[PDB]
């Protein structure tokens, strides 16, 4: 129930929420880490 | 017939209010010229008939209109019982230090800011 | 706590509380993005993120897939390491520091690497 | 004062003041409100030609 | 469409429905809460702007574009985006000041070199006097607000509680202001400097008074979004409800026909 | 277990497990060309375990009051509760503890989802003091698990959502319990009945564990005598409520 | 492209790409609505709706069932209508005068009639 | 030889398709990361292969050096195509000892890896 709308499993059982949220997730991480 | 508005809050929408102007420390009668000047940082008095309340603004713009109505706006406005003497103490020093603080307005906006506090301690 | 110590049982633990957190956040993040985090939230998200990578380890017999030469990490290494990293003294390492690496000492030799 | 030779306008000098009076209230009447309209996390970024040169705040 | 799959989807969506609601009730409150700075700020346009009304003021351009950063919140963007478009096809070489990526977005894709300065970080809070000011004073000082004979903010006004309209509003420089036809019906000193304060104070005020309506009409829209994003994920899971139980039942028969006809030979 | 339960005596069995018995039943059966049914189990696969279940029993007076008590273990395979053998069981037992892999790596041990764990016997066989603390237990963590998606937005909370949501989380913490530590019935009590009333919300979440600890060893050296009269009478005076009260507002001054 | 010729085919690819990034977002399209996609993705959806719908065809056989005179396309003339709509030369076109048509003159012959 | 010249290429389609899903995402940023969304977007463009056209290694190692060190991140999508069958008319033509190179020693020497540089960097001006 947790992370199952979020976290990444397999590759060939994506949502496209999945996608977005390591999307959205990714990028957020790339600005802090280029602040820093 | 006053209209006495903050951005967050509506004060009034009365008989005589007093209001610290660029121009003289101005008291507004029931039928007055139609005025309009600057409020700079002061206290604005407002007797209902016989009581008065008493409110310390940020400064804004006083308007008097044709039909006998006064619009005064101002973004911070509060009464002086809502002060705590050290609050300004610790601000008034800072500032001071600040004014000279180095190249910028850094060093302009401290300067603004003394006054502003010296003007508050002034009143109690 | 009988077998490894009250020290390693609590690191553990509080790794595993922390992915299990985010997994819970990973579901937000999805639908409602970032803005709706918490200022603690976004810490958990970053220092999880960087637990997972932590977690990797090049091995021996992986040469050839990696490129890499293997680590091989002493537990003490382990726990001590990521004890470090549970309480907040390399919040300011970038991930990829925490990736593909043996011991807390190639993490900082790492971050330092990518520097220049 | 003199902020004129300065680069502040009206109202941004009126701000300057307006903090003044809220950092300057009774600690306990500084509500969670007040306190919100002191703070803000805004940037400013100017744009030529689409890009633009670094990012400032305030 | 095995059973597994269809279980993982339906566990997906069935928290979707539980945070978009969440959201919804969110927006809810945050909506009450934003409703009362609406009027607020809408009480100091009826006494701030009474002046132009008595004064009647009547006007290289300068158009500033109010949204946020923010999405899951409709068509706020793309309909003013529209809003901004159309007049500028009235004038092509405006300036435009764009406060909120999502707009920036927007105009960034259409009109790319009209873009000028973007304003960041807007929508999360409650708007402020504080922002305005800064906003107006970096206008002022960047970007010569002073200098342009129009200046025209859009933003989106709630008209009810459930939609909104992308409005307009208009700016009047110290030059403009001087120039209203009844002006002088009010004692002024012109030794001082009450034009130029007058614009540059309005100017806060009422980009203030934008970003006040703006703001209570996008949560409004994310309300409605939400709405919406939570009853069709009820009926995504409704779907897939009736998806598993077919499955289920399918698994059942299929796997015991494999031991039928193991045991019959 | 039933030789006790015969003589007037009480006895409590665990089947460890029920899952891996249907199994070896269905070996037997296959292997003696018996015909298979749903995932290859015997046709009275049923009659396997409702068989066996309902021997435990409590007896009347007539017959020597005997007891016994079964706690039969049920190993589910992905959280499927509705699988075949489980659904069984949990249509045969009188109520069931459910436990989740997610709840174990939250930090939650004993990992019960209270949600979904019932006793449809329920209070008829708990202890009076217990039931009178937790009568209400039972209700402000209903209302807190219906709520708990709101605290992923904190800053926007209401006044009554974010007391539900800061007794909960407290409540919860609460429940939590290291392994090989059953506490008493009197030890319990008092613990329920500081967090019910509210003398846990001004203490930050981490130093619950503390607490309890060093909560129970203050009773046990000032506060005997309550402890005593909670474990030999079973029940509350309004007097000991008054004496609890007064005893735990005390701590709560540290 | 050795049968068919390098434009019918890469006509197929394009028309081929176009329906799949639209199959791709169906998810977020009827979750969180059309106001979620990237411009350049509500443009693809626009442009594929009407490539769906221009798939579609009157048959002789069918005008019992349709009430629509049957229509037969050359294979020429469907390639390049279809390119043109690649191209973007008929995206203000509503979405209703691509279905149940023959060739593109069709499309723009109905288009003026729902203009009317 | 042709380890050498692709080194991080399958990990860099996995840098590449991280980067793919941040254009739907709508956001503008990281124009680092428009470095290498643009070169993924080029790579896989040069993966693509008619049928019944199968390439000499002599032939794929110069065209993924090319698209591994950015050689192509300044020309258009559409013409990568063309690009290729050219730059191996051009090899043929002018380099032809350094396919021959590659060929019989299946290896780059430091000597080769520079060479088969300044004859990219030259081409890419036509």
């Amino acid at each position: 129930s947790e992370g199952s709308t979020g976290t990444p499993r397999g590759s060939g059982s994506e949502d496209s929420f999945v996608k977005r949220a390591r999307a959205t997730e990714d990028f957020f991480v790339r600005q802090r880490e280029k602040e820093q | 017939k006053l209209q006495f508005a903050l951005p967050h809050e509506t004060l009034y929408s009365v008989t005589q209010v007093n209001l610290p102007a660029k121009s003289g420390r101005i008291g507004v009668l029931a039928n007055h010229v139609p005025t309009v000047e600057q409020l700079l940082p002061g206290v604005v008095e407002v007797m209902e008939g016989s009581n008065s309340k008493k409110f310390f603004i940020s400064g804004g713009f006083a308007t008097v209109q044709p039909d006998s109505q006064l619009c005064v706006t101002a973004i911070e406005a509060f009464p002086l019982e809502s002060f705590s003497q050290e609050n300004i103490k610790n601000l008034l020093a800072e500032a001071k230090k600040n004014v000279s603080s180095s190249d910028a307005r850094e060093a302009a906006e401290a300067a603004i800011q003394v006054e502003v506090l010296e003007n508050l301690q002034s009143v109690l | 706590a009988a077998v490894v110590g009250q020290e390693h049982y609590d690191v553990a633990s509080k790794v595993q509380e922390t992915l299990q957190t985010y997994k819970s956040l990973q579901d937000i993040i999805a639908i409602l993005g970032m803005d709706e985090l918490s200022e603690q939230d976004k810490l958990t998200v970053e220092r999880a993120r960087k637990i997972q990578r932590f977690l990797s380890q090049p091995f021996a017999v992986a040469e050839v897939f990696t490129g890499i030469p293997g680590k091989l990490v002493r537990l003490k290494d382990t726990v001590a390491s990521f004890k470090a990293v549970l309480e907040g003294k390399y919040d300011n390492i970038p991930e990829h520091a925490f990736y593909m690496v043996g011991g807390i000492e190639d993490v900082v030799a790492k971050a330092e690497k990518l520097a220049a | 004062s003199a902020w004129r030779k300065a680069g502040i306008s009206y109202a941004a000098y009126l701000n300057v003041a307006a903090q003044a009076i809220r950092s300057s209230l009774k600690t306990e009447l500084q509500t969670a409100s007040v306190l919100n309209r002191s703070q803000t996390d805004a940037f400013y970024t100017q744009y030529k030609n689409a890009s633009e040169p670094t990012p400032i705040t305030k | 469409a095995t059973l597994k799959e269809v279980e993982m989807r339906l566990k997906s969506i069935k928290n979707i429905e539980k945070i978009t609601k969440t959201m919804k009730i969110v927006a809810s409150t945050r909506l009450s809460k934003a409703e009362k700075a609406k009027i607020s700020a809408k009480k100091m346009d009826e006494a701030e702007q009474l002046f132009y009304k008595n004064a009647e003021t009547k006007n290289k351009e300068l158009i500033v574009a109010i949204t946020s950063d923010k999405g899951l919140c409709g068509s706020i963007h793309s309909q003013l985006a529209k809003a901004v478009r159309r007049h500028l096809n009235d004038q092509p070489n405006a300036d435009i000041v764009t406060i909120g990526d999502k707009i920036k977005m927007q105009l960034l894709r259409t009109h790319p070199n009209n873009i000028k300065l973007s304003i960041n970080g807007i929508g999360k809070d409650a708007p402020t006097f504080q922002e305005s000011a800064l906003i107006a004073d970096k206008l002022l000082s960047v970007m010569k607000a002073g200098t342009y004979p129009k200046i025209s903010i859009f933003y989106n006004d709630p008209v009810s509680s459930l939609s909104f309209e992308p409005s307009e509003k208009p700016i009047f420089n110290a030059k403009t202001i001087e120039q209203s036809p009844s002006f002088g019906k009010f004692e002024i000193d012109t030794d001082a400097n009450v034009p130029r304060d007058l614009f540059e104070y309005t100017l806060a005020n009422q980009m203030l008074t934008a970003m006040a309506q703006g703001y209570a009409a996008e949560i409004s829209a994310r309300r409605n979004a939400m709405d919406n994003a939570s009853k069709n994920a009820g009926d995504m899971i409704n779907r897939y409800s009736i998806l598993y139980n077919r499955t289920r039942q399918a698994v059942i028969t299929n796997e015991l026909v494999d031991i039928i006809t193991g045991a019959s030979s | 277990g039933e030789w006790f339960r015969d003589n007037g005596k009480h006895a409590l069995i665990v089947y460890d497990d029920l899952s891996k018995q249907a199994v070896a039943y269905r070996q037997l059966s296959l292997l003696l060309r018996r015909p298979p049914g749903r995932e290859a189990y015997p046709g009275d696969v049923f009659y396997l375990h409702s068989r066996l279940l309902e021997r435990a029993a409590k007896l009347s007076e007539k017959e020597g009051s005997g007891s016994l008590t079964a706690l039969p273990v049920i190993e589910t395979q992905g959280g499927d509760v509705s699988a075949y053998i489980p659904t069984n069981v949990i249509s045969i037992t009188d109520g069931q503890i459910f436990l989740e892999a997610e709840l174990f790596y939250k930090g939650i041990r004993p990992a019960i989802n209270v949600g979904l764990s019932v006793s449809r016997v329920g209070s008829a066989a708990q202890v009076k003091a217990l039931k009178q603390v937790a009568g209400s237990l039972k209700l402000f963590l209903a209302q807190y698990r219906e709520v708990a998606a709101f605290a992923q937005f904190g800053s926007d909370l209401d006044a009554s959502t974010k007391q539900t949501l800061v007794r909960g989380e407290r409540l919860t913490q609460l429940l939590k319990q290291n392994q090989y530590s059953p506490l008493a019935t009197e030890e319990q009590v008092p613990l329920i009945y500081a967090g019910v009333n509210g003398h846990l919300d001004g203490i930050e979440l981490s130093r619950i564990g503390e607490f309890e600890s060093s909560f129970l060893s203050y009773l046990k050296s000032n506060h005997n005598e309550l402890l005593t009269e909670i474990r030999e009478k079973g029940e509350l005076s309004k007097e000991l409520l008054a004496s609890l009260k007064s005893a735990t507002e005390s701590f709560v001054a540290t």
